[PDB]
C-alpha cells in the first residue's frame, strides 16, 4: 500500500516536528525567564561599578 | 489509487514547519535582549575591577 | 496522453519520497539543535544566578574599604 | 461501447486528478523544506550568540576574581 506508506512517512515527520513545537515553546518560557535574570543582573553591575567609582576617588584623596 | 488523502497530511505538516518558524523568529528578541543585558554587565564589572586595580595601586 | 500523467505521477511520487527523506532530516536536525540549546541556556542560567550574588557580594565588601 | 467509454474516462479523470494532487503534494513539501532550511539557519545563528554570551557571563567571573585580589591587596595596608 504505497499511499499508507508515504503517510506513514508523514506521520513520523509530523511527529517529530510536534515535539520540536513543543520544545521551542519551552526554551521562550527558558528564555523569559534568563532575560528577566539578566535585567536583575545589569542592574547588580551598574551598582558595583558605582561603589568601587566611589572607593576609586576615596583612595586618590587618600593618597594626595 | 487515493493520493488526495496525502494532501490533508502535508498541510497539517506545512503548518507545523511554519508556526515552528514563526516561533523561532519571535524569540530572536529575546536572545538579544539578553546578549545585550550581559554585554552591558560585562562592560560594567570591567570598569569596576579596573577601578578597584587602580584604587590597589594608590 | 494517459501515459504523460502516469509518467507525472511516478516522478511526483519519486520526489515527495525523496523529500520527505530531506524533511525528516531537517525535523531532526532542529531537535538536536535544541537539546543542544536547552543544555547552554542552562548552563548560562545557573552562571548568571550565581554571578548575581558573587556581584553583589563584592559590591559589599568594596563598600567596606 | 458504453462500459469501455466510462472505463477509459474513468482511467484518464484519474490520472489526471492523481498527477494534479501528487503535484500539490510536492509543492508543499517543497515550501516546508524552504520554510524548514531558513528556520535551521536562523535556531543555529541564536545558538552563535547564546554561546558568545556564555564567554562574556564567564569573563565577568574572572573579573571578579582579579577584583577579589584587588580587595585583600586595598586591606593590606601593613
Amino acid at each position: 500500500d504505497r499511499v499508507r506508506n508515504l503517510q506513514s512517512e508523514v506521520e513520523g515527520v509530523k511527529n517529530i516536528m510536534t515535539q520540536n513545537v513543543e520544545r521551542i515553546l519551552a526554551r521562550g518560557e527558558n528564555l523569559e525567564h534568563l532575560r528577566n535574570k539578566t535585567e536583575d543582573l545589569e542592574a547588580t553591575s551598574e551598582h558595583f561599578k558605582t561603589t568601587s567609582q566611589k572607593v576609586a576617588r576615596k583612595f586618590w584623596w587618600k593618597n594626595v | 489509487e487515493s493520493w488526495e488523502t496525502l494532501e490533508a497530511d502535508l498541510i497539517e505538516l506545512s503548518q507545523l514547519v511554519t508556526d515552528f518558524s514563526l516561533l523561532v523568529n519571535s524569540q530572536q528578541e529575546k536572545i538579544d535582549s539578553i546578549a545585550d543585558h550581559v554585554n552591558s554587565a560585562a562592560v560594567n564589572v570591567e570598569e569596576g575591577t579596573k577601578n578597584l586595580g587602580k584604587a590597589a595601586k594608590y | 496522453h494517459l501515459r504523460a500523467y502516469h509518467q507525472k505521477i511516478d516522478s511526483n511520487l519519486d520526489e515527495l519520497s525523496m523529500g520527505l527523506g530531506r524533511l525528516k532530516d531537517i525535523a531532526l536536525g532542529m531537535q538536536t539543535e535544541i537539546e543542544e540549546q536547552d543544555d547552554i541556556l542552562d548552563r548560562l542560567t545557573t552562571k548568571v544566578d550565581k554571578l548575581d550574588v558573587n556581584i553583589k557580594s563584592t559590591e559589599r565588601k568594596v563598600r567596606q574599604l | 461501447a458504453d462500459r469501455q467509454q466510462y472505463l477509459r474516462q474513468e482511467v484518464l479523470r484519474r490520472a489526471e486528478a492523481t498527477a494534479a494532487s501528487t503535484s500539490r503534494s510536492l509543492a508543499l513539501m517543497y515550501e516546508s523544506e524552504k520554510v524548514g532550511v531558513a528556520s535551521s539557519e536562523e535556531l543555529a545563528r541564536q545558538r552563535g550568540v547564546l554561546e558568545r554570551t556564555e564567554k562574556m557571563v564567564d569573563k565577568m567571573d574572572q573579573d571578579l576574581k582579579i577584583s577579589q585580589k584587588h580587595i585583600n591587596s586595598i586591606k593590606s595596608v601593613f
